[PDB]
């Protein structure tokens, strides 16, 4: 039940959203799909009573469809983390807003999936482009319109880690994962990380993972994989 | 007829249950309880396994042995006393059929592997698995598909009797459409599912199904995929809480189709995770209240956590008849009725809404209160496909000849007294039986009248009424609020003349009631308040902090807890961890009540709570006491010899 | 599918070693959970005379449980037993109680090292209610207002309990770093359960220490940790002048009982408002009133009372370690060279030095409450020159 087809399915996406807002700190920059998508976005959120403790607990950086409006809470989201502020942007995966940033540690360490974040829009540029794949490998309708998402995925999640300390709080709410997420997910990252004995956790119970997360990884850091010289290992 | 699971099993096998001299499959655990506690760790401690009745929980030492099982062996245990860090018993029923994630055998190991060998007496083990795990889908073609397990090693024995008895059998806007159908994976494993056999021959297989040796698990594939409509559902901000949190997530654990029975403590979020439960699910749901005193409250809260309100309201009880032609969410009341033309047309719709209700939900409030007979109207008129218990009763009415899982399936969830009252909102009530020094001159009368004029004597006592005038302005210096319940009218009706406050009884007018509530509930200036048998009963649900009883005579244990278990709520945000809920009692010495009461806390301990007998005051003559002359309580004393039997009986 | 899966955590964790010998490793593996971290120092340079500042985040952070009932019953309690710590150990400073609250901050109790005050305070801190957001400008604005009248000869400390929360204060907080940088003023926080990156960035641009609170313990060690007074930045002070020894007066000493009680509102000292009949006195102001180990506010001079300050870090630097062995050199007849017992959990413990034989209870007693070797005693004194 799509985009707009029923709020009902929007009535707890607040709900996951806040309470990783009042738990993560230090700046968080989530996907949604597309503008008109991020228009249906907030559109429930501020007429029904949504934003009442976000704005709250920490700030909002609207992206605009001009990207003229769209530089300018960048201006403000590089500053309004460094200062006493948490202030979570909010921007669209399959929307240019998505590169050229590498976020550090310093401001964007979380990331939220909201949705299979695949094409939805460009009617028929799909059929051709689907049956000549039909006719190079035949099989690809299931196949490919899975990694298009998937692709655009963590091109867009796995962003906010630089160098290998900078954290990363890449949570996937999604309904379609059995596979796909995990076809999509890196084999390093599948392997050791990705769904260890937590798939079909709910956000209240999720709440305590991150809890339990970073309280640890915040510490105790001094020495990570240190290498000097060379003493094989053989991988 | 054809209503028989396995029932509890010990009966026998046991003669003067000191078995001093045999204690034999104990000796086995008595070995190894024994032989393992030697430095300074027990490595044994076998939760005392005792062959009939129940066994015990260790719960003194738990480390990490007893205390991850003071929860996880607890699965067919139900803990029924609480302690402190020693000891703790339970019962052992029907809660094997909840407990299907598990063999049987696999309990068995661990119920050996906890008692470190510590034997059963096979009591048990002939009623291990006498219920084979096995459920009953209600997949996307209309009824059902005869789904068996994950593990096939039981349709060998079924379809070798059930079929020989009764047989079984644009782009991109449709693309996504089979990604849907091409998650209808394996379930779990192999499913091994058949095809229905028209939907009339279920009822005629059920009585069948159990009839081997095997137990059904019927559950509601309502949520992914639905043939009929969807009403509209809308949570408008609506936080709860952890408590209620696990409830529905042990409902749903799985996918989506599992039905669900839930064990919740008095006043807690009862209203709230059926509401939720009607709107998550999608379905078209039902209310079944006790009486229009909880429909009138059931879709309050309805009202207020979900906007569905636009004439979307069904309440069916005591000429409601509120929307009866469309219904999308009903309340209803337990159609008790058997009569000859009850309700002509009405009771009609009930049967015949009923019918469009197709199968909805069965919101059960507390089916303690159910008899069996009405019980057989649970199933005989309401021939839903998931239920919905909402019962803090888990043992009732001594009838254990008919158990419930064959009514509602499995009783999943109960929460923890202790995650609520020590960790939670759920505020710690001190109970108080409190028990006075009467005068003579009721009792010298008492004992030459054997007439139940006697019983009015001690009721009509200023020693009472000492203790009464005491903790308001006692707890007036609170500033909090305080309800007394008396047992009648007109010895309470000269409380409410002599140090006169809010009061009700029988027949008062309900929109003054209101008033009352409301210059109770909302007015600060009045924390003082007066009930009758009635107004815990048929017109309220009070919501206070401080409870103060009188009547203690009849034997419904429950029935009087369960009136304070909902009253009592939290006294302030009180920053400390004391008691702040307060239960009152009022005895009379040498007595009925006097008797009554120890069997009355022999119940408290019975569950456990904070209690406390006092029978002095704190200062009594602190307080300017009226009646401190015995003249003027000879002044009641002749009202008493004016008085009939007509003032010492309750609204039954 | 999860029925199963909420019990396939369950039912490895309960089993074991079968047969015989059931529920034995598990206690022993709770066993080897323990011995969390020791001391690790061996410091030098600074930390004397420290000037701490409690800072109370006041938020709706508390209103969550977590550890306790509520997040400042986590921390007040243990706060008190924090200041008679302190008390015990560093005598010669002194603590602001600064409480923020509602995106203000009030200086609760002021600079000073009475322990009753601080206390009682606390107890009166008890049913706070903790509304509105931190404010740590308004924090530091006390914090330097009363510390820029602290001479440069004081140690410049900041002791910050934040929960965590949006640093919800304006006025360029950022720039507050060359301000009190400038100032010499060091600001320590330690974060509740979790992290605030400008905060973060703050203590590592002071110098302050920043930490997370993991749990009741783990606040504890912080606590501990900060009980010691730390090696700040290089160039704050060398010295402190006209430390004031004071007498003890008997009021017995000549004229036996020439005055009813020596607080009549015109003899030298009698401070505080209640009546005294004349234990102390000061040298410069020449002020008797009660007694007090501390300073004074008319002679304005520090009231140094030597064997009890001028003792306390006296002996706290000078320590050294000893080592631990498994072996067997059975000194004494199997004993200790201490309280003279054995169990051997082979951790003989031996001195660097001296080289004597001590158990964890001999460990303990030295490294928490007698923090010296006494085997050194009778070894270095009698050739000592
Ligand atoms: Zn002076
Ligand atoms: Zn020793
Ligand atoms: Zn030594």
């Amino acid at each position: 039940f799509e985009t707009r087809e029923d709020i009902a399915v929007i009535r707890n996406y607040g709900n996951l959203l806040l309470e990783m807002s009042a738990v993560v700190p230090d700046g968080i920059v989530a996907f949604f799909t597309s503008y008109q998508y991020m228009e249906s976005t907030v559109a429930s959120w501020y007429e029904q009573g949504i934003l009442e403790n976000i704005q709250r607990n920490k700030l909002l950086f609207i992206e605009t469809q001009d990207g003229a409006e769209t530089s300018v809470a960048l201006e403000k989201y590089q500053e309004a983390c460094e200062n006493g502020r948490g202030a979570i942007l909010l921007s669209v995966a399959r929307g240019k807003v998505s590169e050229g940033i590498d976020f550090v540690h310093h401001y964007g360490r979380a990331v939220i999936m909201f949705g299979v974040p695949y094409v939805y829009t460009q009617s028929r540029i799909l059929k051709a482009r689907l049956e000549y794949l039909r006719d190079q490998f035949q099989i690809r309708e299931n196949d490919f319109l899975t990694f298009d998402a998937m692709r655009h995925a963590a091109q867009c999640v796995g962003r906010a880690i630089r160098g290998k300390t900078d954290y990363g709080l890449m949570v996937f709410a999604d309904k379609r994962f059995a596979r796909g997420d995990k076809r999509g997910k890196l084999p390093r990252w599948i392997q050791e990380h990705l769904t260890d004995a937590n798939l079909n956790l709910t956000v209240d119970e999720g709440v305590q993972v991150a809890k339990y997360f970073l309280r640890q990884m915040a510490q105790p850091f001094h020495r990570e994989d240190q290498l000097g010289l060379s003493l094989l290992s053989l991988e | 007829p054809g209503n028989d699971p396995q029932e509890a099993v010990p009966s026998a096998a046991g003669k003067q249950v000191d078995e001093s001299g045999t204690k034999v499959d104990e000796y086995g655990a008595k070995d190894y309880r024994l032989q393992m506690p030697l430095k300074d760790d027990h490595t044994s401690r076998p939760l005392w396994v005792a062959p009939d009745g129940h066994i015990f929980l260790e719960a003194f030492s738990p480390v990490y042995k007893y205390a991850q099982d003071f929860l996880v062996a607890i699965a067919e245990p139900v803990c029924r006393p609480t302690h402190v860090h020693e000891y703790k018993l339970t019962a052992y029923s029907l809660y094997a059929a909840v407990s299907v994630g598990l063999q049987t055998s696999d309990i068995t190991e661990y119920l050996r592997k906890l008692s470190k060998t510590g034997v059963p007496d096979g009591i048990m083990q002939f009623i291990k698995l006498c219920t084979v795990s096995y459920g009953k889908v209600k997949l996307v073609l209309k009824h059902n598909r005869y789904f068996v397990e994950s593990c096939h090693p039981d349709v060998i024995q079924h379809l070798l009797q059930d079929p020989v008895i009764r047989e079984c059998r644009m782009d991109l806007f449709d693309f996504y459409e089979q990604m849907d159908k091409d998650e209808e994976e394996e379930e779990e494993t192999q499913t091994v599912s058949f095809e229905v056999k028209q939907e009339m021959i279920e009822e005629l297989q059920k009585r069948c199904i159990h009839l081997e040796y095997p137990l059904l698990a019927e559950y509601d594939f309502r949520n992914d995929s639905v043939n009929p409509d969807i009403n509209i559902d809308l949570k408008p901000t609506a936080v709860l809480r952890p408590y209620q949190e696990k409830s529905l997530r042990k409902m749903f654990g799985n996918g989506r189709a599992r039905s669900g029975v839930i064990v919740l403590p008095c006043g807690a979020g009862k209203s709230l995770v059926g509401v939720t439960a009607a709107c998550t699910v999608r379905k078209r749901c039902l209310v079944l209240g006790n009486s229009a005193v909880s429909v009138e409250q059931w879709k309050a809260q309805f009202k207020m956590w979900s906007t569905i309100d636009d004439s979307q309201i069904c309440r069916f009880t005591s000429d409601a008849k509120d929307k009866p032609i469309g219904c999308s969410v009903a309340i209803s009341t337990y159609s008790m009725l058997g009569h000859t033309t009850k309700r002509s047309w009405e009771a009609e719709r009930v049967m015949e809404w009923l019918k469009t209700q197709e199968w909805g939900l069965m919101i059960l409030d507390e089916v303690h209160t159910i008899p069996a007979k009405m019980f057989r109207r649970v199933l005989t008129i309401v021939q839903a496909h998931c239920k919905l218990g909402l019962t803090a009763t888990l043992v009732r009415e001594d009838d254990k000849i008919v158990d419930l899982n064959f009514l509602i399936g499995p009783k999943l969830y109960e929460a923890n007294w202790m995650e609520l009252q020590n960790n939670g909102y759920i505020a710690k009530v001190q109970c108080a039986e409190v028990w006075c020094p009467m005068s003579p001159e009721f009792y010298r009368e008492y004992v030459a009248i054997k007439t139940k004029k006697r019983i009015l004597l001690y009721t009509m006592n200023p020693n009472k009424f000492r203790a009464c005038q005491f903790l308001i302005k006692f707890h007036e210096r609170r500033n909090d609020k305080i309800i007394v319940f008396a047992d009648n009218v007109f010895a309470l009706k000269e409380y409410a003349i002599r140090l006169n406050k809010p009061y009700i009884y029988g027949p008062t007018s309900q929109g003054e009631r209101m008033q009352i509530l409301q210059n109770f509930k909302h007015n600060p200036k009045i924390n003082t308040i007066f009930i009758s048998k009635v107004g815990d009963t048929s017109f309220d649900l009070p919501e206070a902090n401080v409870l103060i009883q009188i009547s203690s005579h009849g034997g419904s244990r429950r029935q009087e807890a369960q009136r304070l278990g909902r009253v009592l709520r939290a006294k302030k945000g009180m920053v400390a961890e004391e008691y702040n809920a307060f239960f009152y009692s009022l005895v009379s010495q040498d007595t009925q009540e006097m008797a009554y009461s120890t069997k009355r806390q022999r119940f408290l301990v019975d569950q456990g709570y904070s209690f406390k007998v006092i029978t002095k005051l704190a200062g009594m003559e602190e307080e300017d006491l009226a009646f401190s002359t015995k003249e003027e309580q000879q002044q009641l004393l002749q009202k008493v010899l004016a008085a009939t039997d007509l003032d010492a009986e309750e609204e039954v | 599918r999860w029925e199963g899966g909420y019990e396939r955590t369950w039912e490895i964790l309960k089993e074991d070693e079968s047969g015989s010998l059931k529920a034995t490793i598990e206690d022993i593996l709770f066993k080897a959970k323990r011995k969390r971290v020791f001391e690790h120092h061996g410091q030098v340079r600074l930390g004397m005379m420290r000037h701490l500042y409690v800072v109370v985040d006041g938020s709706r952070t508390m209103e969550d449980q977590d550890l306790k009932p509520n997040r400042l019953t986590c921390t007040l309690k243990l706060l008190e037993y924090f200041v008679e710590e302190y008390f015990d150990q560093n005598p010669i400073s002194q603590i602001g109680i600064i409480v923020t609250k509602s995106k203000r901050a009030e200086k609760l109790t002021e600079l000073s090292g009475n322990p009753r005050k601080h206390i009682t305070s606390l107890k009166k801190a008890v049913d706070m209610t903790c509304h509105g957001e931190p404010s740590l400008y308004n924090s530091l604005s006390i914090a330097m207002q009363t510390l820029k009248h602290m001479p440069g000869h004081t140690s410049r400390e900041v002791l910050i309990i934040f929960s965590s929360l949006t640093t919800c204060d304006p006025s360029n907080i950022y720039d507050l770093i060359k301000t009190l940088k400038a100032a010499k003023i060091r600001v320590s926080v330690i974060g509740l359960s979790a992290e605030v990156r400008v905060c973060t960035v703050l203590a590592r641009e002071t110098g302050g220490t920043y930490h997370v609170i993991l749990d009741e313990s783990h606040y504890k060690e912080l606590l501990t940790h900060h009980v010691s007074p730390p090696p700040a930045s290089s160039s704050s002070e060398c010295s402190l002048i006209r430390m004031g020894f004071p007498q003890h007066t008997i009021a017995s000493l000549s004229d036996q009982d020439a005055k009813p009680s020596f607080s009549m509102a015109h003899l030298d000292g009698n401070t505080e408002p209640g009546l005294t009949l004349g234990g102390y006195f000061c040298p410069q102001c020449r002020a008797k009133y009660c007694e007090l180990p501390v300073e004074c506010k008319i002679c304005g001079l520090t009231l140094v009372s030597a064997p009890h300050l001028a003792r306390s870090y006296h002996h706290l630097f000078p320590l050294d370690a000893f080592q631990e062995i498994p072996l067997e050199e059975y000194n004494g007849e199997r004993f200790c060279y201490g309280c003279q017992g054995e169990l051997k959990d082979q951790h003989v413990y031996v001195c660097a030095v001296c080289q004597n034989v001590f158990c964890v209870d001999c460990d303990v007693f030295v490294h928490d409450s007698l923090h010296c070797c006494p085997g050194c005693i009778h070894k270095i004194p009698a050739p000592s020159g």
